[PDB]
């Protein structure tokens, strides 16, 4: 009290006010944009959303005693807003309510009543008028909730608010639809919510019936429009997949779903992360790692998020799986720098022939190896490091002898010399061919690319591409 | 009002097929 | 902005190249080169 | 497409007499036609926004028509000032 | 209901009048209860301990009676019932053989892309113990090292039974990679290259890829066919090709008009 | 049910249908609002 | 699971196979493709009677895919099974593919009178009627109305306007419909040749709309047998209006 206690009145007053009109002008900002000019493209509803991802998880993470979040539901448990005079009867009360509360206490939460704070607020003459505002006002309590960890009756509060706010859904996208499209809202809000629904499962089971009721969700969506709705129903569907074991189900997932070219670079960055994992698996190596590539250089203005972390972890495991040499020291950033040492050790051992430290490498390292989830390098490392030594020489050299390669490669074999360099050039490794009559491994032909097409072959690529970015910002540029 | 505005958003929806036509065709013949 | 994963957290010119590094055999090159004369 | 002046005008001015039972799209075409470059096409898109809409109050065609009666070419201000008055 | 639970398995089955009598005992446990909700209630797990028995023992026949569709459909039934929600029904101990036999069919059937995705379900079953999925694991990365000798060296040891339908299509397999390996521009060999690519001394095996195909022995030579052809000569196909790409630029040049 | 029933049996042909008839008039929009502008550009040149 | 039981010819597992089929198609996706195609070249011989089944769970799939003619071609074989459901959101999207199937048919099949016209389905034309007769049930007789115009139909049209419900109103609510907004003339007299007869018989004479209509066709000898019927029964009170309403609109030639 001497020393905490006169930093207890300064926290509460500016930010419950300075909070509350940002919301609620965004909220009638959100109400006239509903109810005139539906084109709400370029409109507050992003940068509100991109608020609620951002700061009020950062800035509060308690329901904020004296009255800041735990005060919303009794100031929000008393609202029709049907009509003009009933409307500033409640623009009224709003006054009222934060005045009491700014002034003194009105009503608080010992971490037990949110069954009052739930249903009253669903109650008392409240309307379907303004969707978002009780979309918001039921989202709201679900981050502090969560947020607070203290599992004591709060997995059914979480349980009840999850199926009240899915019933809520449901009553919006069939009953009364017309000109309302919360979908750029209700879309995180089923992400945010899934999320909490998953981890509190996790931490005591599985989920299927989480995913059972995705299958509906995504059926009676897919028929009316695609935006975004799809797109963040389908990682959902297929992030849970890839965290259990079956890859089946997520394969024929990834088969046949069209796209509808619009997720606002958020699911872009998510979804080319996961096929990418899925096509490395299934061994379709070439296309993975350029889409692998294509989320890590899409947005790199994040600081320490992990995905930026796990995107690049994965990006060198498959560039050395190709032999094409992940890039030796410029991985070492500021932003991650430390889980680097599990794999710039395992990059060294791969470089060179040498084995005795190799499974040095991969034994210390092994509890590493399984924790992140890349445990599927014990069967494709032992195929890279005998295709390196030999891929070095036919680089390196011109005409080698199989005795000569036999000895070089430490195998003590000069009759299955012929055997490897059979399946290097059976799999690409190198062109090359074998005379068998005594030991010729010759290389190529003479290298010419200017007098056989081979330039154009490069260049038809560029033209139609970035013509294509030239048709692509063409079509994004002019608006009234 | 269920079937009077269904026509009517067709209307405006052929007029303005026909409204991005011809602005699109006199773009050509004003670079000429 | 979260993305549902977890963070863990001249030598200093934010300088090397490929190898730099994988050489280290005998690597003084006084050695290297006297050790090559003599087996002539 | 083509290159003579009064043909361009009874082409535009037959806007009036096919949308006339609709006046919610005489404005929305004669508008962009009445900024052209020649005094022509710009002269029978007046005419055609006076004959399309008969007598209503528009407030739109008479917002069309007041840059139309300020112009330096003298007969674009005289479909002007005859659209002025049908209007 | 209970209808030859163990019938003729423990010693020999040269019978098939057993095999219509479990198809018959497979239409009475379907005729029963369906598998499809799955959720609890011991009792109707009971009869999921006998499903998956009696199609065990169907798959045990299904190898032993060299039929190739219906192991794989037996399996099937198998490994949907191994897909389970709510899994329960404790440990069998033919679960580790089961699996091997699905996993070296599946490295037979030549498929390196089935191979690795079902290799998921294991957490920690592939290194420090099970030699039944241990040994295909084992026995690919001897493929992906290019050791053909530790290969077939391996062939005589497996942990049950013979392996020997397994085998032999690991047999088929490779041999004809290796025909197709060695069909190239390549004209003669004696018989000692036959030695040391191909295999053991003078079987009945070379009078097959006599019969079959061509290396003809005649006087201690073989000979096998090769040529090449020449096309550097073609600007023409890249005349019409190049013609549209170049057209099809100077198109999008403009149009958006 | 009178209404509760049937309203996804005969009204839900129509609601479901005018949102295509309202999405691509909204969408076209912001397509027939680039090719004015792009009209207004090149005429300003050449009048100048 | 449900690919190893199709795999053989007991029509007893065929049952419990379909009924595996029909129940988890939410959740077992197009992994069934490969089963599919053992149901669609079994399906040429029925040889069972449970071939409705089979039809209704390729358009399950076929939906889910996106395929939507072949979705249609097989709600319209399904039968029974596919006519008894009314409450889904399955159900909803395929009659709406059905009636925008069937509606670009008929005005397809307007352009050409004279033979030639396309074979229809009795099905098809199943669920049409048995949609109306909901439209008639749900007593908003406004969504009946919308679809009567749209599917080129006239014997629905006078049967809707024929009934008690809101008798000048939504006909004027019709008329209102088909002289604001038109594009095709051809059935133009069709709808304005149906609409006067039904002033006729209907209970009065109220001679104002069919002269207005007969002067929107071209009855030179129509009207004058009406105008002659008005001065017969002693009625100078509206034919001294009507002349003048005849003046007024039309100009020359009539």
């Amino acid at each position: 009290p001497p020393g905490g206690g006169e930093q207890e009145p300064p926290p509460p007053p500016a930010p419950q006010d300075v909070e509350m009109k940002e919301e609620a002008a965004t909220g009638g900002g959100s109400t006239g944009e509903a109810d005139g000019k539906t084109a709400a493209a370029a409109a507050e509803h992003s940068q509100r959303e991109l608020d609620t991802v951002t700061l009020e998880d950062i800035k509060e993470h308690v329901k904020q005693l004296e009255k800041a979040v735990s005060g919303k539901e009794p100031r929000f448990v008393l609202r029709a807003l049907r009509m003009l005079p009933s409307t500033s009867r409640r623009l009224n009360h709003y006054v009222l309510y934060k005045a009491v509360q700014g002034f003194f206490t009105s009503n608080n939460a010992t971490r037990d009543f949110l069954l009052p704070f739930l249903e009253e607020p669903m109650d008392t003459e409240a309307d379907l008028q303004f969707r978002p505002r009780t979309g918001k006002a039921a989202s709201t309590p679900l981050l502090p909730e969560v947020e607070a960890y203290l599992q004591l009756l709060v997995v059914i509060f979480m349980m009840n608010s999850k199926r009240y706010k899915e019933a809520q859904k449901i009553s919006d996208d069939l009953m009364q639809k017309i000109s309302t499209q919360n979908r750029r809202a209700l879309d995180l809000v089923a992400a945010k919510c899934y999320y909490y629904h998953a981890r509190v499962y996790e931490f005591l089971d599985k989920l299927d019936v989480v995913r059972s009721f995705l299958h509906a969700r995504l059926r009676t969506a897919t028929l009316r429009h695609d935006a975004d709705g799809q797109a963040t129903l389908l990682n959902l569907l297929l992030r849970n997949y890839l965290h259990y074991s079956l890859y089946d189900q997520a394969e024929k997932l990834v088969s046949k779903s069209v796209f509808p070219e619009q997720a606002n670079n958020n699911e872009w960055a998510r979804y080319l992360y996961y096929t990418g994992r899925i096509k490395a698996i299934q061994l379709e190596y070439s296309e993975a790692r350029r889409t692998m590539t294509n989320a890590l250089r899409k947005a790199p203005q994040h600081t320490a998020v992990g995905f930026k972390q796990t995107v690049h972890k994965l990006l060198i495991v498959v560039e050395l799986l190709l032999g094409e040499i992940p890039d030796r020291l410029q991985f070492r950033q500021p932003s991650l720098k430390r889980s680097l040492m599990p794999y710039f050790l395992l990059t060294q051992a791969v470089r060179t022939g040498n084995l005795a430290k190799f499974n040095q490498v991969l034994d210390q390292f092994g509890e590493k190896f399984q924790a992140d989830g890349t445990y599927t390098l014990i069967i494709r490392l032992r195929h890279n490091v005998i295709k390196t030594g030999v891929r070095m020489i036919s680089l390196s050299y011109s005409r080698i002898s199989l005795a000569d390669i036999a000895q070089k490669l430490q195998l003590d074999s000069p009759e299955d010399a012929e055997f490897i360099v059979a399946k290097a050039i059976r799999d690409g490794v190198i062109e090359a061919s074998i005379n068998h009559e005594k030991g010729y491994v010759q290389s190529k032909e003479m290298i010419d690319i200017y007098s056989t097409r081979e330039p154009q072959l490069a260049f038809h690529q560029r033209i139609s591409f970035c013509l294509d970015i030239h048709n692509m910002s063409v079509k994004a540029m002019r608006f009234p | 009002d269920l079937y009077s505005r269904y026509k009517k958003l067709q209307q405006e929806l052929e007029f303005l097929e026909v409204q991005e036509e011809y602005i699109k065709d006199e773009q050509k013949n004003l670079k000429k | 902005m979260s993305e549902k994963k977890q963070p863990v957290d001249e030598d200093n010119w934010d300088d090397d190249n490929v190898e730099d590094d994988f050489s280290n055999q005998l690597r003084a090159e006084l050695e290297k080169h006297g050790y090559k004369m003599e087996t002539s | 497409s083509d290159v003579n002046d009064d043909v361009r005008r009874a082409a535009v001015e037959s806007l009036g007499f096919i949308l006339f039972r609709t006046p919610e799209q005489c404005p929305s075409v004669v508008s962009l036609l009445s900024e052209s470059y020649n005094p022509h096409v710009r002269y029978g898109a007046a005419m055609a926004l006076g004959i399309c809409c008969a007598g209503t109050g528009n407030k739109e065609a008479i917002n069309l028509l007041e840059p139309m009666t300020n112009d330096p070419v003298n007969y674009v201000r005289q479909g002007a000032l005859i659209a002025s008055a049908l209007i | 209901m209970y209808e030859q639970l163990k019938g003729e398995w423990n010693r020999k089955s040269p019978n098939l009048s057993k095999c219509g009598e479990e198809l018959g005992r497979l239409k009475l446990v379907l005729l029963e209860l369906n598998f499809l909700p799955t959720t609890g209630t011991k009792l109707t797990k009971q009869q999921l301990i006998l499903a998956r028995d009696i199609l065990e023992i169907g798959a045990q026949w299904s190898i032993l009676r060299k039929d190739i569709p219906s192991f794989e459909r037996y399996m099937a039934q198998l490994k949907c019932y191994y897909f389970d929600y709510k899994e329960q029904l404790p440990e069998s101990a033919y679960m580790h053989q089961l699996l091997g036999l699905n996993l070296l069919f599946l490295l037979s059937q030549n498929r390196v892309a089935e191979f690795h995705t079902e290799l998921e379900r294991l957490p920690a079953k592939d290194i420090q113990t099970n030699v039944y999925i241990k040994h295909p694991v084992s026995l690919e990365q001897y493929l992906m090292e290019g050791s053909y000798n530790k290969v077939f060296l391996a062939k005589g040891n497996i942990p049950a039974e013979s392996y020997t339908f397994f085998i032999d299509i690991l047999l088929d397999t490779i041999r004809d990679e290796i025909a197709g390996c060695i069909e190239k521009a390549y004209e003669k060999i004696l018989f000692t290259e036959a030695t040391r690519i191909l295999f053991f001394n003078t079987p009945k095996k070379m009078t097959d890829y006599a019969k079959k195909r061509g290396w003809v022995l005649g006087p201690n030579n073989y000979y096998s066919f090769a040529s090449q052809q020449q096309k550097p000569e073609d600007t023409t196909i890249p005349s019409t090709e190049l013609a549209k790409q170049v057209i099809e630029y100077a198109r999008q040049l403009e149009m958006i008009v | 049910l009178e209404e509760g029933k049937a309203g996804s049996g005969l009204r839900q042909y129509y609601l479901s249908k005018i949102e295509e008839l309202q999405l691509i008039v909204n969408d076209k929009s912001q397509n027939l609002r680039r090719l004015q502008a792009q009209r207004n550009e090149l005429n300003a040149k050449v009048r100048l | 699971g449900i690919i190893s039981l199709l795999d053989e010819d007991e029509p007893q597992l065929k049952e419990f196979a379909l009924h595996k089929l029909n129940a988890v198609v939410n959740d077992f996706w197009a992994e069934i493709s490969e089963s599919v195609d053992k149901i669609e070249v079994l399906y040429e011989d029925e040889g069972f009677r449970s071939r409705q089944f089979a039809a209704l769970v390729a358009s399950k799939v076929f939906y889910h895919l996106g395929a939507f003619e072949e979705s249609l071609n097989y709600a319209l074989g399904a039968g029974d099974l596919f006519n008894v459901n009314d409450n889904s959101e399955y159900v909803e999207t395929i009659i709406a593919k059905c009636i925008d199937h069937y509606t670009k048919q008929c005005v397809e099949n307007a352009d050409l009178p004279e033979g030639e016209k396309k074979p229809i389905d009795q099905r098809l034309e199943g669920i049409v009627n048995k949609m109306f007769q909901r439209c008639l049930d749900d007593h908003k007789y406004k969504q009946a109305i919308g679809i009567a115009l749209e599917t080129r139909r006239l014997d629905v049209f006078e049967k809707t306007i024929l009934e008690s419900n809101d008798v000048p109103g939504m006909l004027a609510y019709s008329l209102k419909l088909c002289m604001s907004l038109m594009q095709n003339k051809q059935f133009r007299n069709k709808v304005l040749r149906v609409l006067v007869k039904i002033y006729m018989n209907l209970e009065k004479p109220d001679f104002i709309n069919v002269c207005q209509c007969l002067i929107f066709l071209d009855d030179p000898q129509a009207v004058s047998d009406i105008l002659e019927k008005l001065v017969k029964e002693d009625n100078l009170l509206m034919a001294y209006q009507i002349c003048f309403d005849l003046y007024e609109s039309a100009s020359q030639q009539f």
